[PDB]
């Protein structure tokens, strides 16, 4: 097989680059960044997509990707119909798969159908196509097969599932990413404003985290696509230092000026209210389970260094995603004038 | 039948182009200035008589006459800085000009409407019973209604027209 | 029966008879609106096709 | 003249009295009738 | 008393700065008699041709 | 023809130091009359008009400018003479007209101002006429006409953060920036463009 | 002074008080007026290279002394500095050293005023803004960036790096 | 005489009217129209490509005055919303099945227009 | 000169005070330039101005 | 009555604190999306307890470079950027440009003369902007039901339009030398003195609930008052030049007239007061005189007169001839006299004739040539004198074409005549200039 | 003042205050104004002042050496700054910890 992919990419919004590419998976938050990467530089992408509500801005949104003429996203798709997968990628030469399982969701069997089915019909799909030169999957940096929490064990799968599928996809497993819709700061900021008086923790914050900006893993998949070497490869991506969980809540304390206070529940109860009541974005298992693991990068494998990526620290990177939520304290008369 | 006449002969395209010197110009500068003199030989009679002779047979005016080209008014009385009686001319034209200029408007200029004006007064619910114009108007519009309803109800019928697929055969 | 409708014209469709409009061997038959349906219409370059 | 009284411009010229004085109003207003009714009536 | 105070300048800017030469910042506001707009009655001039 | 007309010749007679081009023509009112005017003179030219009698009465109509250096006669080559005032648009960095009306003489007046200078400098006639300020504004934005002694040199019709003379003829009507919304920043920006050609 | 930027165009620092007592005071240099502009009068005409190059400074200085105010209203301090904001503008007036015609550095030095005033009033978007203050050849302070046409090209001219990389479409 | 939506018309055997002349094209005021022509294999000059931008299209009629065979018409519908910005990028075989589904109005009304000059 | 207190006129000038009596800049330059500043000019003034707020 | 002038007005002198701004104006955005600032409008407003102090009008956010696309197209094809100029009157836009065309062509268009078709058109458009601008200023003021009415009269109007060229709003029916004929019918007058004589009605309905209403006339009497001073510095024209006090109409200029306006009889309505009150007036009483302007124009294309017996005196009415139907032949003028080229256009069409055909093949794939030379035009539209200044140089396209509307002049003067004035008072102002941004920005 | 300015002095004469205080437009420059030789903002001058008080002053060095440096570079290059790519000066917001 051909893994060779010549494209332009001095090109603008309106300018061919010669990528045609199918991104599944993009209703989260890689999506709208990863389609945008690859459309603004001229290629055709296609989101499909089997979204609860057709009319959230998670569906709409993905076609601001690329131009009228570009950008595709077909619905109701089925995930489980060899066809519609062929119909996918039939004239696609990249694929990006960011299908994963989703934080509120806590079922075992929901996980593994995210995680490895889908991801497999994927490899499946891309194998069976000629045309296929490039593909892309999404995992995570602790992804392992011991793994306490469902969705690394089901995400360490889903990579074995697609190496052996398609042997020439390649791997990304990032840290833990930030930006302007994440599950990182968005949520620090939306739990300490319900909880007005503290941020809830159920555990000592001693896990270590290597946050990495949403701006780069978009540069690090452009990147990959631009080296050839990286065809039958795992790269892990982080950012530049690593922090444990008590650093980045002082360090995000700091840089806005709010005081920090973090309340204490033992993880025992958390993990009972969790499991036998029902789960949603700011109340789940995954958020107590992966508290007490590290996602930072092993060493094992590549690393972003090798994709030519210099990633921006996460003081400095993240400083203007809490402009708004300032703490307003004693200022000058100057600062009254906005 | 008659094809040759279907394009204008008579447009309405001319244009009239006025040229004059300077006012304040001299006969001297303008006899310097248009090569007919140089500057040595000024405040000399013979000189000057020679370039004035020149010029009057070269050009068609008198060496004291600015108007280079007068298409627009074909005037004969230059206006110079000598001869100030001209300006005065000129000011005694430019005030008739005024004069009759809005002595000729049909609606503009009224001096009678100034002194007897006409005017028009809200005082009742219908704005055109304020008016006898309007009733007058209104009174028309309702006649030529009855005129056209008693016009068309006296034939008793109505041509109409009616679609043909056999036009497009 | 959309031009009686709107008044363009006082002449409405028959099943049998004299007509007032033309009936070609090639004329298709009304559709409603097909947008937001599986049958739009599909430029022939466009990543949907 | 189609702006002044007798112009041939106009149609309506022959007796149309009914209609001018079923399509305008028959009476002037006055000043201070109704003020001073209304002054009265709200006085007693 | 609390409005005098403005006024107390007043007399040396009008006497030493030209009003329609120096351009001069200043603010104001526009009153209008009710009354007037009350009783006022609608009328407008008619124009014709010259007759 | 047909009406009282008389040329607006006292404006050269009080400026004795000028040279007067007038032009009439049927292409226009019959009322209106076109003038030359130098640029060194504009500023006092408008000082009299406003004041001087019999031209009080005036009010300012129009004004803008035509990119001359472009300019080439595309039919009937051999029909031009040495009166017609099209023969100035010739060799002409730049050109400025002016159009007024007057009430007391019912007439129309053109004025037209040579620019030969590269900086394209001229007075502003907006502290005369309160017509000039938006007027001027736009030209000087359109055409990259520098007035001064103006009021207000802000641009009025152009985008914000944007230096531009769209009016010239070097100008293609496309431009050269185009507005998208740009994801990774969460707002709009302006990118180089490619557009469609018929 | 009846213009903007006159001493007398200050925000009050309390309701009841121009400054402390005893005194007054404002701040209408780093900071935007308490009126808003309502005209812009023409620069006096400069006769010569030496006012042009004055009028320059001042706008520069001015600048300037304009930035912390806008980096901080415009939230764009995280992708540079002040001072890296001044060296970048100023990068840009010296790609406009080579003029020579006064009344077109007048012309210039007006422009230049009514963009800096659009800035601080937020008439103009941050991110259409900055492309006066964006490094040339150094990448922004507030994201990551790709090195990878750095190490492939490493010796290479800069003919060769324009050679492999295409100035067209391959495609069509 | 309303201007709706454009259609592509045919004589009566069948034939399509337009004959590649590209009038319709530089009549247009916003440049909508494009247009390429080959010969066809019975050697009849006929349009290879013709497509209007619907979205560029002010609906002024110029191209429909100035087809010297009645080929382009602006038909009677106006119900043409579209949900997405490639459903109004009309091609050949969009404005022939408008032409062949609007044909019996269209023939109606420029029936009625041929005849008022007559 | 007529109303206008002990102000005197001199030759070439009315004057602007009384005699004997400081000329100020700032209203030399109201009075020279109505509209006009090329620039923001710091005198000692506007630094006094802003050192005090 | 005792004064209250100091209370009145503050001035400002040079370090003083009393005589300073003692407060953070209200530095306010006026913007596009304001109920009051109808679509485009970005004005920056300093406010002090809602009067407004200083103003700052940002414009050109409807700017689309009109004026450059028509110099890149031939003459036809930039005509229809005219409709989208002051889109709220549309045929006068394409009646200036046709007459600049023909200026520099030096002919005239006759057969739209004498078929009274533009002056006809001219009248109704110029009913359909004075019922919008009406009733939207009634609108903004506060009576909120008036502008339904207007709306529904001036869709009558939008009918007519459609039933000439085919579109409501954008017509494209003028042109520089070529009428449709066939286009305007008998049946075409009848319901348009029909719309009328129930405009009477309907204008007489608007009539009664604004006109003599107490809060109309404290809201509009004496606001925005200017003299013929400011009248001329401004360059203000049409409805406010008139309520100025200034006799000024293009329509009734003996140099200055077009399109049958001088041979007809009408009245023009001038103020003696100069505010808010006599705009208002003056366009309900403009809008009567269309009308009467209207009627006077299908009776001059009428035929009264019939064949009577030679006994009895009783008239010989015809069966089967048209003029039995309805008494309006708008072909009778133009038949009459221009016979011979009345025979031509109606024989010869490029389906039959050679020339024909290559007249229209050119004057459709390249347009008409137009002589090189300037020429400027000006027509009274209904929101003032709206002229186009355009110079050609000899091709199919203009090489400049200047255009002066004179809401940009209106909108210029606004600041002049709100200064002092309440928000409210703004509004209404805002309401009273009949602006519209697609003339202002072009 | 204000009476000999023409303010109204009357409160039914206030109704037209603007009239009299605002419509009235100011009178238009003379034409010597623009002819001046200098424009700069007027300042004492510190001449016979002491050495302290003579650094708060125009600046004439400046103007000189501009005037020496422009006569002597009356045409020079358009000055080009490199786009190409280059690792950043300042590599803090790459390398910072905290
Ligand atoms: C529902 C109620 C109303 C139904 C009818 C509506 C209707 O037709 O309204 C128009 C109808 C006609 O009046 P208009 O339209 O003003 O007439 C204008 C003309 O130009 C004529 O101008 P004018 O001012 O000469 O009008 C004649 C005058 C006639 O008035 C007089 O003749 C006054 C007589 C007294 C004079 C002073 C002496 C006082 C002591 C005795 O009419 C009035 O005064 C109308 C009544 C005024 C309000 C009364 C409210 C009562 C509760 O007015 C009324 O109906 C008003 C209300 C009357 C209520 C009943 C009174 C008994
Ligand atoms: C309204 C005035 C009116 O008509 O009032 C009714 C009144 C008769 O009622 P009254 O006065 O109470 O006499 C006892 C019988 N009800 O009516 C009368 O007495 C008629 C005369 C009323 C005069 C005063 C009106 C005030
Ligand atoms: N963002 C981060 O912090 C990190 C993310 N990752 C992984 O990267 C990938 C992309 O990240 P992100 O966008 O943030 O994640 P999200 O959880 O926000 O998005 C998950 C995506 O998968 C789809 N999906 C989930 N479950 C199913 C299912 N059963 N069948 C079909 N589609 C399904 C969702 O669509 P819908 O629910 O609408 O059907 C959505 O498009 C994920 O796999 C994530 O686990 C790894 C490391 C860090
Ligand atoms: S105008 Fe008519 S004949 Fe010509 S290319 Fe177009 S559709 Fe074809
Ligand atoms: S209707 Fe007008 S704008 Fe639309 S395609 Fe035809 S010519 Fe072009
Ligand atoms: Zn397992």
């Amino acid at each position: 097989r051909s893994t060779q992919l010549k494209f332009y990419d001095g090109g603008n919004r309106q300018s061919i680059s010669g990528i045609r590419a199918t991104i599944f998976g993009a209703t989260g938050f890689m999506g709208p960044y990863i389609g945008a990467a690859l459309g603004y530089i001229g290629s055709d992408v296609i989101f499909p997509h089997n979204h609860v509500y057709a009319y959230d801005d998670y569906v709409k949104e993905l076609k601001l990707c690329a131009g009228s003429g570009q950008s595709y996203i077909m619905r109701h798709f089925n995930y489980d119909d060899d066809n519609m997968y062929d119909m996918a990628i039939k004239n696609s030469n990249v694929v990006i798969n960011l299908v994963g399982s989703r934080l509120q969701n806590k079922n075992f069997q929901k996980a593994a159908y995210a995680n490895i089915h889908v991801a497999k019909k994927i490899a499946e799909a891309c194998a069976r196509n000629p045309n296929v030169r490039r593909l892309i999957h999404f995992s995570a940096a602790g992804a392992d097969t011991k793994s306490p929490s469902p969705d690394l064990h089901t995400k360490f799968h889903g990579e074995e599932a697609v190496l052996n599928a398609f042997p020439n996809a390649t791997i990304f497993r990032p840290c833990t990413v930030y930006g302007m819709q994440d599950y990182f700061i968005r949520h620090w900021i939306k739990e300490r404003d319900w909880w007005y008086h503290f941020n809830i923790v159920t555990d000592d914050c001693t896990a270590k985290r290597q946050p990495i900006l949403i701006n780069d893993v978009a540069q690090c998949v452009l990147n990959a696509l631009k080296l050839q070497e990286s065809a039958g490869q795992i790269y892990e991506l982080g950012g530049p230092h690593v922090y444990s969980r008590l650093e980045v809540f002082e360090m995000l304390a700091n840089l806005s000026g709010r005081p920090p206070k973090l309340a204490h529940i033992p993880h025992d109860i958390a993990l009972k209210i969790t499991q036998n009541f029902y789960n949603w974005e700011f109340f789940n298992m995954e958020k107590v389970i992966k508290d007490k693991l590290d996602l930072i990068v092993t060493g094992k494998h590549k690393t972003i260094s090798d994709l030519y990526v210099q990633p921006v620290s996460f003081p400095q990177g993240a400083e203007q995603f809490i402009d708004d939520v300032r703490y307003r304290g004693v200022e000058t008369h100057d600062n009254l004038e906005k | 039948h008659n094809i040759r006449y279907h394009h204008e002969i008579h447009t309405s395209d001319q244009t009239y182009h006025s040229s004059y010197d300077p006012v304040g110009e001299t006969t001297t500068e303008r006899l310097v200035r248009y090569g007919y003199l140089n500057k040595d030989q000024v405040n000399n009679a013979e000189a000057v008589a020679a370039a004035a002779k020149e010029f009057q047979e070269k050009e068609k005016r008198s060496p004291s006459n600015n108007i280079i080209i007068d298409e627009i008014s074909n005037s004969d009385k230059p206006i110079t800085k000598e001869n100030r009686e001209s300006v005065a001319h000129h000011v005694r034209q430019q005030f008739e000009f005024f004069r009759e200029v809005n002595a000729e408007e049909v609606w503009s200029v009224s001096i009678e409407e100034k002194y007897n004006p006409e005017l028009y007064i809200y005082k009742t619910y219908d704005m055109a019973a304020d008016d006898p114009v309007w009733r007058q108007v209104k009174l028309d519009l309702e006649w030529t209604f009855e005129n056209i309803a008693e016009r068309r109800e006296s034939l008793g019928y109505m041509p109409t027209f009616k679609g043909d697929p056999n036009f497009w055969q | 029966w959309h031009g009686w409708l709107s008044h363009q014209y006082d002449d409405f469709p028959t099943r049998t008879g004299n007509s007032a409009f033309v009936k070609h061997h090639y004329l298709k038959q009304h559709t409603a609106n097909l947008s937001n349906t599986p049958l739009n219409h599909v430029p022939q370059g466009a990543p949907q096709n | 003249r189609a702006d002044m009284a007798h112009s041939p411009f106009h149609k309506a010229i022959h007796d149309l009295e009914d209609k001018r004085s079923k399509l305008f109003p028959d009476r002037r207003r006055i000043p201070g009738r109704k003020a001073k009714l209304l002054l009265a009536a709200s006085l007693l | 008393s609390n409005k005098n105070y403005t006024i107390v300048k007043q007399s040396n800017l009008l006497t030493m700065f030209d009003f329609f030469k120096d351009f001069i910042n200043f603010s104001f506001i526009r009153k209008q008699d009710l009354n007037n707009q009350t009783n006022f009655n609608p009328s407008l001039r008619s124009i014709k041709k010259k007759y | 023809m047909q009406n009282k007309y008389m040329q607006p010749i006292q404006l050269f007679i009080v400026f004795e130091k000028l040279n007067s081009k007038m032009w009439i023509s049927k292409k226009l009112n019959s009322n209106h009359s076109i003038a030359l005017i130098p640029s060194n003179w504009f500023y006092s030219i408008n000082l009299f008009l406003k004041r001087e009698l019999l031209f009080s009465n005036i009010t300012l109509i129009e004004n803008s400018a035509i990119d001359t250096i472009s300019y080439n006669l595309e039919t009937n080559q051999n029909d031009l003479d040495k009166t017609n005032i099209e023969n100035y648009f010739f060799k002409n960095k730049m050109l400025v007209f002016y159009n007024y009306y007057n009430y007391f003489l019912k007439s129309k007046l053109t004025l037209f101002i040579i620019l030969n200078n590269l900086n394209k400098s001229i007075d502003s006639i907006d502290r005369i006429f309160a017509n000039a300020n938006w007027l001027e504004r736009e030209t000087s934005e359109m055409y990259g006409i520098n007035y001064k002694w103006k009021i207000d040199t802000r641009k009025l019709l152009l985008d914000y953060s944007k230096i531009e003379n769209p009016m010239l003829k070097e100008f293609q009507s496309e431009g050269t920036q185009d507005a998208f919304y740009n994801i990774f920043e969460n707002q709009v920006v302006v990118l180089k463009n490619e557009t469609v050609e018929l | 002074m009846n213009h903007y930027w006159g001493s007398s165009n200050t925000i009050p620092a309390s309701s009841t008080q121009n400054n402390n007592y005893f005194s007054g005071g404002g701040n209408n240099v780093t900071i935007r007026g308490n009126e808003i502009m309502e005209r812009l009068p023409s620069q006096t005409p400069s006769q010569n290279m030496v006012q042009a190059s004055m009028k320059t400074l001042r706008f520069y200085r001015k600048f300037c002394r304009l930035i912390p105010f806008i980096l901080r209203i415009h939230n764009i301090g995280t992708k540079f500095t002040a001072q890296q904001a001044m060296i970048n503008f100023g990068n840009y007036i010296r790609e406009r050293n080579h003029y020579r015609d006064p009344g077109l550095i007048d012309h210039r030095i007006q422009l230049g005023y009514e963009l800096l005033y659009e800035a601080e009033m937020h008439f103009s978007q941050h991110t259409i803004l900055m492309q006066y203050l964006s490094p040339y050849n150094t990448p922004l302070s507030d994201r990551g960036y790709s090195y990878l046409e750095k190490v492939k090209y490493g010796n290479k001219s800069k003919f060769l790096q324009g050679f492999y990389k295409g100035n067209k479409p391959t495609e069509f | 005489l309303f201007r709706g939506e454009h259609a592509l018309r045919r004589y009566p055997t069948g034939e399509e009217r337009c004959i590649a002349c590209k009038l319709c094209q530089s009549a247009c005021p916003a440049r909508a129209i494009t247009i390429e022509t080959e010969p066809r294999p019975d050697g009849s000059r006929r349009t290879v490509r013709y497509d209007i931008d619907m979205t560029k299209c002010i609906y002024c009629g110029f191209c429909q005055e100035a087809c010297p065979v009645d080929a382009i018409v602006e038909g009677p519908n106006y119900e043409q919303t579209a949900y997405l910005h490639e459903d109004l990028f009309y091609d050949k075989y969009k404005l022939l099945e408008n032409g062949d589904k609007w044909e019996p109005q269209i023939a109606r009304n420029i029936e009625y227009l041929i005849n008022q000059p007559l | 000169v007529k109303g206008k207190g002990s102000i005197r006129k001199g030759i070439h000038g009315e004057g602007f005070g009384a005699p004997s009596h400081a000329h100020d800049a700032l209203i030399h330059q109201i009075k020279q330039s109505k509209d006009t500043m090329d620039y923001q000019n710091i005198t000692n003034e506007v630094a006094q101005n802003f050192a005090n707020h | 009555m005792n004064r209250s002038i100091f209370q009145l007005w503050k001035p400002e002198s040079p370090r003083s604190n009393v005589n300073s701004k003692q407060i953070k104006t209200m530095n306010v955005n006026f913007g596009p999306q304001h109920p009051a600032a109808h679509g485009v409008l970005r004005l920056i407003l300093q406010l002090n307890g809602e009067i407004a102090e200083r103003f700052d009008p940002h414009i050109g956010l409807l700017h689309r470079g009109s004026e450059k696309l028509i110099e890149d197209r031939p003459y036809l094809q930039g005509m229809p950027y005219f409709d989208r100029f002051d889109y709220v009157s549309m045929m006068v836009q394409e009646h200036a440009y046709c007459l600049g065309i023909e200026s520099l062509l030096g002919t005239t268009n006759y057969s739209a003369t004498f078929t009274q078709i533009r002056t006809m058109y001219d009248e109704l458009t110029r009913i359909l902007n004075h019922l919008l601008a009406v009733a939207c200023h009634a609108l903004d003021v506060g009576s909120m039901s008036s502008v339904f009415w207007a709306f529904e009269e001036r869709e009558k109007l939008m009918e007519f339009y459609e039933r000439v060229c085919g579109a409501r709003m954008h017509a494209a029916f003028y042109r520089p030398n070529e009428v449709n004929l066939n286009a305007v019918s008998s049946f075409l007058m009848e319901d348009i003195l029909e719309f009328s004589r129930n405009f009477f009605t309907t204008l007489n309905e608007m009539h009664n609930v604004l006109t003599y209403n107490k809060i109309w006339k404290q809201r509009l009497i004496n606001i925005g008052t200017y003299s013929f001073q400011t009248c001329l510095d401004y360059g203000l024209t049409g409805v406010m030049a008139r309520s100025c006090g200034l006799k000024r109409d293009l329509r009734l200029s003996k140099t200055e007239t077009y399109a049958n306006y001088y041979y007809l009889n009408f009245r023009s309505y001038t103020g003696q007061h100069g505010d808010c009150y006599d705009r208002f007036l003056i366009r309900m009483n403009e809008m009567c005189e269309s009308l009467n302007i209207v009627n006077q124009s299908i009776n001059k294309i009428s035929k009264f007169n019939n064949i009577v017996s030679i006994n009895t005196k009783k008239n010989i009415l015809n069966k089967e001839n048209f003029n039995r139907q309805t008494t309006v032949l708008p072909h009778l003028v133009l038949s009459y006299l221009n016979k011979n080229d009345y025979n031509l256009k109606n024989t010869k069409n490029d389906y039959n004739s050679m020339e024909e055909l290559i007249t229209h093949f050119k004057y459709w794939s390249k347009g008409l040539k137009v002589e090189s030379g300037y020429t400027y035009q000006s027509v009274e539209s209904p929101k003032g004198e709206f002229g186009v200044s355009m110079l050609s140089d000899g091709s199919n396209k203009p090489y400049k074409c200047k255009v002066r509307s004179p809401a940009l002049h209106h909108l210029q003067v606004l600041p002049k005549i709100g200064k002092g004035h309440f928000l409210a008072d703004l509004v209404a102002l805002v309401g009273t200039v009949d602006i519209v941004f697609g003339e202002i920005d072009r | 003042k204000m009476r000999d300015l023409g303010f109204p002095m009357e409160g039914e004469e206030e109704e037209y205050i603007e009239q009299r205080v605002f419509m009235r437009e100011q009178l238009p420059p003379l034409e010597s104004e623009f002819w001046k030789k200098n424009y700069d903002p007027y300042e004492q001058d510190l001449f016979h002042f002491p050495d302290s008080f003579k650094a708060y002053q125009q600046q004439y060095k400046r103007y000189d050496e501009a005037k020496k440096y422009f006569e002597e570079n009356p045409n020079v290059e358009a000055t080009i700054i490199d786009r190409e790519f280059k690792e950043p000066t300042n590599k803090k917001p790459w390398t910072r910890k905290y």
